[PDB]
RNA sequence: AAGGAGGUAUUCAUGUU
RNA sequence: GCUUGAGUCUCGUAGAGGGGGGUAGAAUUCCAGGUGUAGCGGUGAAAUGCGUAGAGAUCUGGAGGAAUACCGGUGGCGAAGGCGGCCCCCUGGACGAAGACUGACGCUCAGGUGCGAAAGCGUGGGGAGCAAACAGGAUUAGAUACCCUGGUAGUCCACGCCGUAAACGAUGUCGACUUGGAGGUUGUGCCCUUGAGGCGUGGCUUCCGGAGCUAACGCGUUAAGUCGACCGCCUGGGGAGUAC
């Protein structure tokens, strides 16, 4: 699976980056698992915390069907 | 002190006070011996989901080292100025001055 | 034997190898271990209905790439298009089918235009350049293979990219409304694109207006335009400025209120 | 905690010379004004249980140290208890 | 906390000859080192030496002989929790007299055999068979 | 999971992609699991209990490799 | 609901979709 | 005296550790409207119940309380109880690298002190959902239950009580020693990072397992092997964790 932030040296994932983003996340909007997408669990847990600081800031949506 | 990264998102229909209140906020932080690192206006964005019935709002982003308090007032100013919808004010480790993501 | 077709592919081969099918990705290839792409217009050489023998049966499997990271060779059947194409795409470089005021036979459907093959070049154009409604892909009008029109605007012949444009022949909607809707005429539009800066209602038959949020009231200035028009309701707006050069209609809502 | 700059004054003040950071005078010195800091903090927060468990244990750390010291050295003893303003 | 560094070495003795390792190391001092010394004139140790200058360390060489380690079983007696002194008359003979006893007279660190027939008592550190 | 009907795409070719969109949301298993409460001990609990059995359960197929049945 | 296949499961260009 | 146990300082790292304050979105309920009309709801099947004073459904707006899907993981943090949206403020501990410093300053701990799920208690708030008691409907030979429709205290907040649980690893804390394997998680060093590689070295953690221990089950370097320090407890079952 390998994942695509220790590959790139990435330090922190970054909520203004709404492209991988939205790689990492589905069509109705919840985030993917780490199992599926092979990304580490210390990336993981920064990337979860990237979505929802997004959500906020309506960047993303927080789910298909509100709009 | 500290560093910070406050996005601040504007009604659409206010865009004109947004380089106004873009000169205050920065003359508050500079004039608490602020410094002012990066400073970028995306301008009118779409909103994912529509707030207070509001689509295409007005972002603006500001990273910022200043002292705790005047960052506080700053804060304040967000909570009462019923033209901002909404504000995030974060914490970061060091200063960044790169150009963000949505810059281009 | 994935070395012997990366160089097998350095002598131009044309060997007898199984095509890997047909897809919105264009054609397969599958030479003993080499599963090959090639574009919509490079993934077999027969120009029908049911291209498998370049790509789903032993059939033409081309010289056109070796790539290790994607498995991948030049999968399209080549040693018969673009042979004879060299003088043809030279007569074609030199005429371009009157320098692309020409008929051209469609290709597919893209995210970014629509494509019609010359047979030596190959053309592009927008979707919108005989249409006017706000559409997303407009290959509603032929299926792949047709034979459309359009008149040739930007053609780089010395990489046999071509786009042509399908306005060149159309009466201008733009100079009938200057002439039949003057300034100050109140008309009924659909609005096919809303922003909170201005929304796009369509008056006419590829005519879009720009109506400004500072135009949708005038009582109440911080309302959205999304809250008080949907995308696609009807509104009747009074033509305020029209900017021919720019293609832009100025539309004013702001009169059927009151300042 | 304590800031950096806090801890190099206070080592500067009771250690004999600036990497003296290991004196009993200078560990008693540090756990006194973290000590004394956090009286305000837990002024405000009484229900902080977890963070009041840490304070107990710099107090505790104290006294033992005081104990080593004056039964290692009575007058140094003596001269930080006064210096610092602790009782006992 | 380490609070008898005697039980400790010979603790480490007991595990090394149940893994069949060649020798052991443990922290030194001088009152192992003495009791390493009575070990290797009995017989159940092969050899040891120091090692180090400012933190000696103390190096055991273990004995085996049909395979089996030599020591059978070796065990603290006098311990910090309670300690053991005995009158030359109260000596014990460990195994009948197969084994040895060590006890720190005041001569010295000895073998109960050798304390008896120098008619002393003493503390007695452990039993080894 | 929100479909829209493709060009020429009959309904069953659209409403096997719309029940398989569901499916992949998960809508039935999440609503099935609230239905009613469970105490957090009964969560856990269950959690554990299929970690357990799933690691033996690859680790006996993992051991069944070795031997043959004939 | 029933059966089959693959795994402890994915890398499998993106694009198209 | 000494530096190896125990601490201090220097730079970082990870974390649902704690307290306070804000805020976001989904959903449930209620309220007011529009469209609309004869059922809804519930069950093994029904009934109570709600509905022509227009329910349920659908759309719009509002109010309010409580909890944070996905991420999420025999994952992490905490002495334990326990801790899960995002942001800020105050604050505790752990670990790693290299170096400097103190120089046994240690371990255990009766008595004592503090923390300690849920239920409960006092005083005042708040109350959407859920729900002891209770009311009704069924089931049943009976049904003071299981099932259904409601529903109060309570659950939430602030400040005090209470001090208890299968408060469990049914395994007291500290230290040392003793063959291995596959993983997780968090640091760090090196080599060719040739491209998620290779090679080491720390912390925590899950599962197999060897010798040895285990009535046996098992346990096994995170022991329930081998040892040492100190504290807690046990002495047939019931009476009884009861009486005084
Ligand atoms: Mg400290
Ligand atoms: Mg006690
Ligand atoms: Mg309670
Ligand atoms: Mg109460
Ligand atoms: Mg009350
Ligand atoms: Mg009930
Ligand atoms: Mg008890
Ligand atoms: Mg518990
Ligand atoms: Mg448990
Ligand atoms: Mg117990
Ligand atoms: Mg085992
Ligand atoms: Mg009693």
């Amino acid at each position: 699976k390998f994942c695509r932030f220790t590959a790139e040296g990435v330090q922190e994932i970054d909520y203004k980056d709404i492209a991988t983003l939205k790689n990492y996340i589905t069509e109705s909007g919840k985030i993917v698992p780490s199992r599926i997408t092979g990304t580490r669990a210390k990336y993981q847990r920064q990337l979860a915390r990237a979505i929802k600081r997004a959500r906020y800031l309506s960047l993303l949506p927080y789910t298909d069907r509100h709009q | 002190m500290r560093h910070y990264e406050i996005v601040f998102m504007v009604h659409p229909d206010q865009s004109e006070q947004v380089p106004g209140m873009i000169e205050r906020y920065t003359a508050a932080i500079t004039g608490a011996e602020g410094k002012i690192h990066r400073l970028e206006d995306w301008g009118r964005r779409q909103l994912a989901y529509p707030i207070n019935k509001l689509h295409k709002a007005h972002y603006v982003l500001m990273n910022v080292e200043a002292p705790q308090e005047v960052i506080d007032e700053l804060e304040t100013t967000f909570r009462f100025n019923d033209a901002v919808i909404r504000s995030m004010v974060m914490r970061t480790k060091h200063a960044v001055t790169e150009a963000s993501p949505m810059v281009k | 034997a994935w070395i012997t077709l990366e160089k097998a592919y350095e002598d131009a081969e044309t060997v007898t190898g199984v095509i890997n099918g047909k897809v919105k990705g264009g054609f397969t290839v599958e030479l003993n271990g080499i599963r090959a792409f090639l574009p919509g217009s490079l993934v077999d050489v027969r120009p029908v209905r049911d291209t498998l023998h370049l790509e789903g049966k032993e059939l033409e499997f081309k010289v056109i790439k070796l790539d290790q990271k994607r498995n991948n060779v030049v999968v399209s059947r080549r040693a018969v298009i673009e042979s004879e194409n060299s003088a043809e795409r030279d007569q074609l470089l030199e005429n371009l089918q009157e320098g692309m005021e020409v008929k051209g036979i469609v290709k597919n459907l893209t995210d970014y235009g629509a494509f019609v093959d010359l047979g030596g070049v190959d053309g592009l154009l927008h979707i919108t350049d005989m249409a006017w409604k706000r559409v997303k892909h407009p290959s509603e009008i032929v299926n792949v293979g047709d034979e459309i029109t359009v008149k040739v605007l930007k053609f780089d012949r010395e990489r046999t990219r071509v786009s042509l444009g399908l306005k060149q022949l159309g009466e201008d909607p733009w100079v009938a409304i200057a002439k039949r809707y003057p300034e100050g005429t109140k008309l009924t539009g659909r609005v096919t694109n809303l922003t909170d800066y201005g929304c796009f209602v369509e008056i006419e038959e590829g005519v879009e207006g720009l109506v400004h949020v500072s135009e949708m009231d005038w009582t109440n200035k911080n309302i959205h335009p999304s809250k008080v028009v949907n995308v696609g309701d009807v509104v009747e707006v009074m033509v305020l400025d029209i900017d021919e050069e720019r293609r832009r209609i100025s539309l004013g809502l702001k009169q059927c209120k009151a300042n | 905690s304590l800031s950096t700059e806090a801890t190099a004054k206070i080592v500067s003040e009771f250690g004999r010379d600036a990497n003296d950071t290991g004196s009993t005078e200078v560990q008693v010195a540090l756990l006194t004004a973290q000590i004394n800091h956090l009286q305000g903090h837990f002024a405000e927060h009484k229900k902080d249980h977890h963070s009041r468990r840490g304070l107990l244990r710099m107090v505790s750390q104290r006294r033992k140290l005081l104990d080593y010291l004056k039964r290692k050295d009575v007058a140094r003893y003596t001269q930080l208890i006064e210096r610092l303003g602790l009782r006992r | 906390s380490m609070q008898d560094p005697i039980a400790d070495m010979l603790t480490r003795i007991r595990n090394g000859q149940a893994a069949n390792k060649a020798a052991v190391t443990m922290p030194s001092s001088k009152l192992k080192v003495a009791i390493a010394n009575v070990l290797k004139e009995e017989g159940f140790i092969e050899d040891f030496k120091v090692e180090g200058d400012t933190k000696p360390e103390l190096e055991l060489t273990l004995k085996y002989f049909q395979g089996k380690a030599v020591v059978e079983s070796i065990q603290r007696v006098s311990r910090p929790g309670l300690r053991i002194y005995k009158r030359k008359d109260e000596l014990p003979k460990v195994m009948a007299g197969l084994g040895i006893a060590v006890v720190s007279t005041s001569k010295g660190v000895m073998t109960d055999r050798a304390a008896r027939q120098a008619g002393l008592g003493g503390e007695i550190i452990c039993y080894v068979a | 999971p929100v479909i829209k009907v493709r060009e020429n795409e009959p309904f069953d070719v659209a409403l096997r992609r719309f029940k398989r969109s569901c499916e992949k949301a998960g809508v039935l298993a999440e609503v099935r699991r609230r239905e009613f409460y469970e105490k957090p001990t009964t969560e856990r609990k269950r959690a554990k209990a299929s970690a357990v059995k799933r690691h033996a359960k690859k680790l006996a197929r993992e051991n069944a490799r070795r031997t043959r049945l004939y």
